[PDB]
């Protein structure tokens, strides 16, 4: 999408996280650290997604002027909130209502 | 050609009293032709071609 | 020892973040002076 | 079709006036393709219900020159009532009308300083001759 489009993009911080081994929140750590953007992309599961954002708030990503978006998948469910998700979070789903 | 251009200024120290007096009894010697006036007796007197 | 550097004085930053500047009384530059040379004539006699 | 023309959620936020002055704020249309303003430009609202433009220019490049080295955010919108501000028994209209109403917080264009304006205002240092 980038290379054909007029407007502007910035694309910083492309590095993923590998978490399959233990004590691996030290090297999350740096790997979270590295994130200077007011905007951050995650792409995960339900049962994943509340891991990452156990550490996001230990550095204090989370709150004002940093918004998270994620897939739909992160949530889950509709109503079945784990409250494990920062305030303002922002996703797309599945239409269910209509 | 001009390169630099930056006026001049009545400094004060800062902090003072008259700091806002001052810059406003130069705004006003430029609308009523006053500096343009003083411009004319001291700068602006012709003697070579 | 002063109270008012009635002068001409640049408004600079270096300066202005010490002192406290007023609105400029005049409006100037930076130039070059250089001496005028002769501007010379080759009139004397019409066999040129 | 967002229900929320812009976010509601917002000291770093300033709003910011201007105006269209030929050679220093020049609003252009936004593009049809996409609808979003393009590159070099800071995308600026307008009052009639809104509808999208894009502005650039001297008087801009000033700004996104300025709020890099003091680190805020901004945007802008266009004025609708008057231009450059007059008074009318006591009420001031434009840009130099919305900064008193509390509504500005800063007005970035083509102003004048004089001194009938700046017993309400207190203007930057002058970086242009007029
Ligand atoms: C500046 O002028 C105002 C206008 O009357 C006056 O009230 C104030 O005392 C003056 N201040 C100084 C420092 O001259």
């Amino acid at each position: 999408t980038i290379e054909n489009s007029f407007v502007g993009w910035e694309l910083e911080e492309v590095l993923l996280l590998d978490m399959s081994l233990d004590d691996g929140d030290s090297k999350i750590q740096n790997q979270l650290k590295k994130l200077q953007s007011p905007i951050i992309l995650l792409y995960c599961t339900k049962e994943e997604a509340t891991y990452i954002f156990e550490v996001a708030n230990s550095v204090g990503l989370t709150g004002y002027g940093y918004t998270w978006i994620v897939p739909s998948l992160v949530a889950g469910d509709t109503d079945t909130v784990p409250a494990e998700f920062p305030t303002g979070l922002i996703s797309v789903s599945y239409d269910e209502w209509d | 050609e001009l390169f630099f251009r930056s006026g001049f200024g009545i400094g004060m120290r800062k902090d003072s009293p008259w700091k806002q007096n001052v810059s406003l009894s130069i705004l006003k010697s430029h609308e009523n032709g006053f500096m343009e006036d003083l411009d004319k007796t001291w700068v602006r007197y012709q003697e070579c071609d | 020892q002063a109270d008012m550097i009635v002068a001409p004085l640049t408004i600079n930053n270096e300066r202005a973040q010490y002192i406290e500047f007023s609105k400029p009384f005049k409006y100037q530059g930076l130039t070059i002076l250089v001496k005028k040379e002769i501007p010379r004539s080759t009139l004397d006699s019409f066999m040129q | 079709q967002m229900k929320y023309y812009v976010w509601p959620r917002m000291d770093d936020h300033l709003s910011i006036v201007t105006l269209e002055e030929a050679p220093f704020v020049i609003v252009e249309s936004v593009d049809p393709l996409s609808g979003t303003c393009m590159r070099n430009t800071v995308p600026c609202q307008k009052r009639i219900g809104y509808i999208k433009k894009c502005c650039k220019g001297f008087c801009i490049d000033i700004l996104k020159k300025i709020s890099k080295s003091v680190k805020f955010t901004y945007d802008l919108y266009l004025v609708t009532n008057g231009k450059h501000g007059k008074k009318i028994n006591g009420t001031w209209n434009g840009m130099i009308g919305e900064v008193v109403m509390k509504r500005a917080y800063m007005a970035v264009g083509s102003l004048t300083i004089n001194e009938e304006r700046s017993e309400v205002v207190d203007f930057s240092v002058p970086f242009i001759e007029t």
